[PDB]
Parts: structure tokens; sequence; C-alpha cells
């Protein structure tokens, strides 16, 4: 339950580097150094918020608490190690390896990235109508 | 918030700009999770009640929290930052 | 912070060290289905 | 071996029965410790 949560930070730093180099035109080594200043808060938050809800249950009681601690130790240590790795090793790999049917995806994604931005634009004017809808869900 | 503070931009303008630039990471980190718990959900045989019980909840929770957050969080970001 | 982008070796060493400290202790820990989660008990047997 | 008798070691014999494994891992970690210090992958040698 941590394999799809330990790569988050690593996947975030790698996406930024390539997004800061493809939309700008900088060399990998000079790109990472630029991207690492923009998301330290993001990566320094995900690990914190994700491993902070698993600490309070380590102090419960009964057989249920004994079951809880097994998840607690594992997920919390995984998040701490994930933070280090994606903030100590990830950069290096990015500044060394990252070089300076697939066609039908990028455009598709771009079209969906645009249509979604337009829909969000068409939603930030009628917050009252989107407030009752949310209430129903609760 | 960072883009507003250390960029001197408008509320809605920065909201749209951030939600546009932060969509590849959200989808990537969401599919890298939802696709990692199917081995627990579709499992069967030899102690598979535990795996199904563990994985089925988080699979649905991630699907919903990734298809509704991108549409709702700008709403109660702008309204909250506007009304306190 | 931005100090592991100039010397990759340092980062590689840290990664291997941690990997070597995990595999060395991966064959020393016990294996069980569950931890100890049942409440302990005590029994008093008599006769007549 | 006669009819039905057994063997059993005790004291020092039972203890000792029940080195390089922890010595080969100490020579590999010092090379990595040195490698990080010098950054050459040959300087450590």
């Amino acid at each position: 339950l941590a394999i799809g949560l330990l790569v988050d930070d690593a996947i975030v730093v790698v996406e930024n580097v390539e997004r800061v180099m493809a939309e700008e035109g900088l060399p990998p080594k000079e790109a990472t150094r630029k991207s690492m200043g923009q998301i330290q808060g993001a990566l320094v938050g995900i690990a914190m918020v994700l491993s902070a809800v698993f600490v309070p249950m380590a102090f419960f009681g009964g057989s249920t608490g004994a079951i809880y601690r097994q998840f607690s130790i594992t997920i919390v240590s995984a998040m701490a190690l994930s933070v280090l790795v994606a903030l100590i090793l990830t950069p290096a790999l990015c500044a060394t390896m990252l070089k300076p049917f697939f066609g039908w995806f990028n455009r598709m994604f771009e079209k969906s990235t645009h249509h979604y931005t337009d829909s969000v634009g068409g939603i930030l004017r009628s917050t009252g109508r989107y407030l009752v809808l949310y209430l129903i869900i609760v | 918030k960072d883009l507003m503070d250390k960029e001197g931009k408008g509320l809605i303008e920065a909201t749209l700009d951030a939600v546009r630039m932060r969509l590849r990471p959200i989808l990537m980190t969401s599919l890298a999770f939802i696709l990692g718990v199917m081995p627990l959900v579709i499992s069967t045989g030899a102690g598979s009640g535990a795996q199904n019980a563990v994985g089925t909840g988080v699979m649905g929770g991630m699907v919903t929290a990734t298809v509704l957050a991108i549409f709702f969080v700008p709403v109660f970001f702008v309204v909250v930052r506007r009304r306190f | 912070p931005n100090f592991f982008i100039d010397r990759p070796i340092f980062a590689w060493v840290i990664a291997i060290i941690i990997m070597l400290a995990g595999g060395l202790a991966i064959l020393k820990l016990p294996v069980a289905q569950y931890p100890t989660i049942a409440p302990p008990a005590v029994t008093i047997s008599a006769s007549y | 071996l006669p009819t039905g008798v057994g063997y059993d070691w005790t004291g020092m014999s039972y203890q000792e029965r029940l080195a390089p494994s922890l010595y080969a891992i100490s020579l590999i970690v010092v090379f990595l410790c040195l490698a990080a210090l010098y950054e050459s992958w040959s300087i450590p040698f």
C-alpha cells in the first residue's frame, strides 16, 4: 500500500524537470537546478500530510491497536525514506540520465487538458450552484 | 497560493494557471496508485479476504478523490480565500 | 538542498548503503502470519 | 552403532556447534564510504 505512494515525490520531481525543459529549452543539468527551487514545498508537504494521519493511530489500544501499529510503522518509514530519496538521489539521476501509437495520446491529453481548463473557467462564476451540489454529496 | 504570493498575480488567474500546470502530475501519481492496488482487489484464492478488504476501499477512494478533486478544489479555494 | 546535483557519487553511495542495510536485515527477521495480538491469559486448574 | 542408543552434545560442545560473512560486508562498505568521499570509482582502491 506504499508502492503507489513512494514514487509520488519521485514522479513529481521528474515531471517538473522535463516540463521546465520542454517548455523553456534548457539542458538537463541546468533544468533540474531550476525546478528544484519551485516544488520544495510541494514535495515537502505531500510526505508530511500523507504520513501524519498514520501517526495518531499508533497509540490506540486492544488487539485493534496492535493491528494498527503494523501499518503505522511501515507507511511512516516509507514516507520518510521517500522524502529523502526524492530529495537527495532523484536530482542526481535527473542531472545525468535525463537527456536533452504514442502519437495518439499527447494530443488527446492536450485536448483534455484544454477542455478541462475551459470547464473550470465555466465553473468559477457560479459557485453558489456548485455549493448545493457538493452538500448533497456529503 | 505560491503563484499569487511570489508572483503578484490575480486570484482566478493564478488558480487557472496552477490547475492547468498541475494536471499531468496529479493524473500520473493517481494512476501510479490505483493501478498498484488491483493485484489486491482482483486477487483470489489462498487468503484473499484480507487482500480484497484492504484494497477495494482505497481503489474506489482514489478513483473518486482524483475525478472530483480536480473539479471541486478550485471552487472552495477561491470562495474560501475570498471570504475567510 | 541543492548539493547532490554536483556529486552524483555521494548520492549513489547513500542509496547503496541503505539498500545494503536492508537486505542484510531482510534475512534475519522472523516471519509470521500475524504479530502478537491476542490478549494474554492465565489458567488455574484444581481438582476434587 | 549398537542396538538403540543416541548421541547428544552438551556444555561447550552444544554451544559452539549451534566470521567472513560480517567481514566481507565491512570491506565493501568502506569502499563505498571512501568512494563518496573522493568521487572517483578508482580513488577508493
